[PDB]
């Protein structure tokens, strides 16, 4: 006589109706959260409400759809999503189906883009201790979740997420977004593996983050005010990164291929914009 | 009578003293608590035209219920006089709905508070039941809850809600939101909590206070469930 | 985004005149009149104090209300009403509130709650609690936090005894040495206390002698979590006091997002010109539960800004039809000051239904008679308001007193002269009732020598 | 006239896009985006310029690409809607925008611009910031001017 399976039928229909703008985002989110944690939040925890597959996809694409996304809302997401990784599905893994789909790599392009339209006062766009905490544990939660079944998606994942945040008109180059987010997801990917990710993928990331760096250096501020953490120390994980990714041998067809004897340091060289870029 | 000619007309003082000599006396009457449902039902009514001192002897009711909380009979019959009260949401008379309800409110904090002696409901203060008749108060209380309109208020609401969390953790098993609610009341009470068809601008439904008291009703509830 | 516009340079005002304008320039005027109507039935509905002064000054001329009526748009101004006060419960502070109030206008919550940090500082952070430290030297800080080359934020916990709704936070730093006033401070709050959920972007507080975090959205929290930054050049953190202002559970704008507003509508277009008050109030007659709502809303206390627009739109509804009136009249005397004008404005206002409306009147009041005389829908005969029933008298002696088409001593009988004398002997002299009762037996007799 | 060849192609509108974005990658202190009172002297009389030497001519060229301007600035991911740029160049171009005349402008671009801006208006109302810190010039001046702006754009015949 368990009132469970109700609340999930209810939850679900409030998740997949909520597309023609009939329930608020963030509510919702906010009543899961506490409904689902009553059995103080803590990211091994199993929520009670099991949500649904077209919910959870419902749930991503209202919310790429959405823009000025608040803190509020950033940190429900991402508390939300971390026991929508702890969750399990009646087989697939719920962490591959939050991965797999690009609606995840524009929500996280979105939290750590940092438009914030509503700002009058524009001043620091970092998100906090707490949020950032919040971006680790749900991506530390979807490593654990994924490193048993396949961490080959989930590297590629994040490698691509740094490619998009990196390239032209990214929130890597034009500054703006959470410098304490972007920089704490750039030392949670220094203690990642990418040790089967496709080699397509770390050359492009490879080309974006040089073409960063070196417009980074060479076209740098002419004045600097003296008085922690800054963009430079993004730049410098951004650069242990690259030296993890140089570092990986590459067997195979060279393609999709780096199984843990050429090395992708040959790639590298072969190609004469990033060399020309790093000696610059 | 003697409730009737005394604390209706008499000084505080006499007033308290006699109901502090009902209580050392009759307290633990089987009667008692029927005695306590009709004097509510008698004295709060909406038909009631006699001019009295509500709050004071309102007062000293819910000190003489904290007295006989001991006897099993006083909640039995409160909650019995609030499942006759609101029948007619299977016309209502909400003052003397929300007297009765205030007053069972009080009464089960006191019993909270010695279970505690021997938290999430403390922002208004600054034992076993029967199974089926609590189930039958409690979905009719769920039901005033999703007919609340302009007529009703707030401050109602959160009682309502306090209340309803408090009798589905005191009754032995706790009651479960499935022999509650079925699927259309719990889904108009989860549109009503989340939805934009209530919840739009500052005035999203019965205010932030009775949003919060949804939640930790709704959150009461789930936490007697999985205990 | 006007009907999401607070009320009184602004963006609102930007809105405003650009609507004001765009009507102003439009040529013809069911054109503009069709976006407003799409958005009232697409919305329920956002109708703001703006929107509703915009709308009230687009519908200013005559031309603009019969286009108005002509498209339906009395109607779904009716059925708006009629769903939002299905929809919204009040948020008035009811009887419960004034009877619970005494048992236990922004005030400050710190003292009562206590104070935690992180980690372990060299002094508690208490002080910083009190209502009003001494503010008048300044020696050396009320608290001081040493931050070490790892951290860079400091998060101060505070927990109050009991959730309160939470408005602004008050964080005052050392006034004499502002160089230890944080560079960015972030707020956290909890309803429950233990789940820490961030409020914020951290708003940059360097250089800000008095910071002050205002909530557009007051918020039900119990725990608030204050996490300051690093200042830009000093290692060290210096605080005064810190409020938590806010108001507890029982401790303009508010009432135009309501059914207030559609009801100002139908007010305005029964009201602004008599000509098209009567045809367009033939759209407003037949639809559902208006009038059960107009007096639901009329007996609650927001009614009392507005009340005599709610009494003048009952009265143009009730002199629209003879049904619609002995309906509203069935509703009024069996299912206040107002409902005595209500009663008094359709019984001495003549019209063909006025024969009708008086025959419902006596048939109400000689079955209160009638069942007073043998002791749901019936509860207003359980007992009647003797204000009803004085201004049934004064409805009776005005109609006596003014020519009336019909024959009013016809209407009174001797029977119903009997059932009124039985009812007056049937109680003591105390109460208002037998003065009540009275006034209508002097009025029967004013009417008919031949009855005294 | 050389004013008509620095209107005339898209590049101007590219950089004077890039420069009220403000962008700036160089800064590891974005802290204020503002260029400050000389350089928005410098756009304001280099606007000047421009609707001087446009005036006799052709001020619709001048008056279509301002509106062009405003609405690449307005639209989707601009720098009037994600709020990277600097506030005063954008308030001190919205208050030139102001004083212009635009009574032969196309009305495709006007149209854009008109529907832009009133997303971006609307989306800045209703998902505005959830606080406020209280202590001048801000966006919402800038909102103010794009409203004004509108207020003179339907006015015209």
């Amino acid at each position: 006589l368990s009132s469970v399976p109700m609340l999930n039928v209810c939850f679900n229909k409030l998740f997949s109706m909520l597309q023609v703008h009939h329930v608020q985002l963030e509510s919702l989110l906010q009543l899961w959260l506490t409904l689902s944690l009553n059995s103080l939040y803590n990211a091994n925890r199993i929520p009670v409400i099991s949500l649904n597959q077209a919910s959870i996809t419902s749930f991503l694409t209202v919310l790429a759809w959405y823009p000025n996304t608040l803190l509020r809302t950033w940190c429900l997401v991402l508390h939300s999503l971390t026991l929508m990784t702890n969750m399990q599905l009646n087989q697939e893994s719920t962490a591959h189906l939050l991965v797999s789909d690009p609606n995840l790599i524009h929500v996280l392009v979105k939290f750590l883009s940092g438009t914030s339209p509503h700002g009058t006062n524009q001043h620091s766009p970092q998100v906090g201790p707490t949020a950032t905490q919040a971006m680790q544990e749900f991506l530390t939660r979807l490593q654990v979740h994924l490193s048993s079944t396949c961490p080959q998606i989930f590297s590629e994942f994040l490698l691509k997420l740094i490619h998009i945040l990196s390239t032209e008109r990214g929130a890597f180059q034009t500054g703006q977004g959470p410098l304490d987010a972007q920089v704490k997801l750039l030392e949670f990917t220094l203690e990642q593996n990418f040790e089967v990710v496709s080699v397509s993928t770390i050359s492009a990331v490879i080309e974006s983050v040089t073409f960063l760096v070196h417009h980074y250096i060479t076209c740098s501020d002419k004045v600097m005010s003296r008085s922690e953490m800054t963009r430079d120390q993004l730049m410098f994980d951004l650069l242990k990164l690259v030296n993890i990714l140089v570092q990986l041998p590459l067997s195979g067809n060279r393609e999709y291929s780096a199984r843990v004897p050429a090395y992708v340091a040959d790639l590298v060289l072969a190609n004469q914009q990033i060399m020309s870029q790093i000696l610059s | 009578e003697l409730f009737k000619h005394l604390c209706i007309s008499g000084t505080p003082k006499i007033r308290l003293h006699t109901g502090l000599l009902l209580v050392q006396l009759c307290g633990g009457e089987r009667w008692w608590g029927q005695f306590l449902s009709n004097v509510l039902q008698e004295l709060y009514n909406s038909e009631q035209l006699l001019i009295f001192p509500q709050d004071r002897v309102f007062m000293l009711l819910s000190c003489i219920g904290q007295r006989s909380l001991s006897n099993s009979g006083v909640l039995e019959s409160l909650l019995n006089l609030l499942d006759n009260l609101l029948s007619p949401l299977q016309v209502l008379d909400i003052p003397m709905i929300s007297w009765v309800v205030m007053l069972v409110s009080r009464l089960l904090d006191y019993v909270a508070t010695v279970e505690d002696e021997a938290n999430q409901w403390s922002f208004i203060n600054n034992f076993t039941l029967a199974h089926e008749r609590c189930i039958s108060v409690v979905q009719k209380l769920v039901l005033f809850l999703l007919s609340m309109d302009f007529t009703c208020h707030a401050d109602l609401l959160l009682f309502v809600c306090k209340v309803l969390a408090r009798i589905a953790n005191a009754t032995r098993p706790t009651i479960h939101l499935c022999e509650i609610v079925n699927e259309p009341q719990l889904e108009r009470l989860l549109l009503l909590l989340v939805g934009t068809d209530f919840n739009r601008g500052d005035i999203s439904w019965g205010g932030a206070w009775a949003q919060y008291s949804l939640t930790c009703m709704l959150q009461d509830i789930l936490a007697g469930e999985l205990l | 985004a006007l009907g999401l516009c607070n009320s009184s340079i602004s963006v609102g005002d930007g809105l405003f005149t650009i609507l004001t304008t765009l009507s102003k320039k439009a040529s013809t005027v069911h054109m503009m009149l069709q976006p407003i109507l799409t958005y009232m039935a697409c919305g329920t509905c956002q109708l703001s104090e703006p929107l509703l002064w915009f709308i009230l000054r687009v519908l200013d001329t005559s031309d603009a209300l019969k286009a108005f009526h002509d498209m339906g748009g009395v109607q779904l101004i009716c059925n708006n009403m009629v769903t939002s006060t299905r929809a919204i419960v009040n948020t008035a502070r009811s009887m419960v509130s004034t009877i619970m109030k005494f048992l236990d206008g922004i005030h400050n919550f710190a003292p009562l709650g206590t104070i935690t940090s992180s980690s372990p500082t060299a002094q508690p952070a208490e002080v910083l609690l009190q209502a009003t430290p001494p503010h008048r030297r300044a020696r050396s800080a009320a608290w001081s936090y040493i931050f070490l080359p790892e951290e860079a934020w400091c998060d101060l916990t505070i927990h109050l005894p009991a959730a309160v709704l939470l408005k602004e936070i008050h964080i005052q730093p050392h006034l004499a040495s502002l160089a230890t006033c944080p560079s960015s401070v972030s707020v956290e709050v909890s309803a429950d206390g233990v789940n820490m959920l961030p409020l914020s972007t951290p708003v940059v507080t360097s250089g800000l002698t008095y910071i002050k975090i205002q909530l557009v959205k007051a918020e039900v929290a119990s725990a608030v979590c204050l996490r300051l930054h690093r200042p830009r050049d000093a290692s060290t953190l210096g605080l005064s006091q810190i409020k938590l202002l806010g108001l507890t559970a029982f401790g303009e704008d508010q009432v135009s997002k309501t059914s207030i507003g559609w009801l100002r509508l139908l007010h305005h277009c029964l009201t602004h010109i008599s000509d098209l008050e009567g045809m367009m109030a033939s759209a407003a007659a037949p639809t559902a539960n208006l009038l059960q709502t107009c007096a639901a809303l009329l007996m609650s206390p927001y009614c009392g800004m507005h009340s005599p627009n709610i009494e003048v739109v009952l009265v143009k509804i009730g002199l629209q039809s003879t049904r619609i009136g002995l309906k509203l009249i069935d509703i009024l005397l069996r299912n206040s000051d107002s409902t005595i004008d209500i009663l008094y404005q359709l019984g001495t206002t003549q019209d063909p239904g006025t024969k009708d409306r008086i025959q419902a009147l006596l048939k109400w009041v000689s079955d209160s008679a009638r069942v007073a005389a043998m002791k749901t829908v019936e509860y207003g005969l359980l007992m009647p308001s003797p204000s009803h029933l004085h201004c049934v008298a004064a409805i009776l002696w005005h109609s006596y007193e003014l020519l009336v088409e019909y024959d009013l001593p016809a209407l009174l009988d001797q029977e119903l002269f009997e059932l009124l004398f039985n009812w007056s002997m049937s109680l003591p002299c105390n109460m208002v009732l037998k003065k009540a009762v009275d006034s209508l037996l002097c009025s029967m007799c004013h009417v008919h020598p031949n009855y005294f």
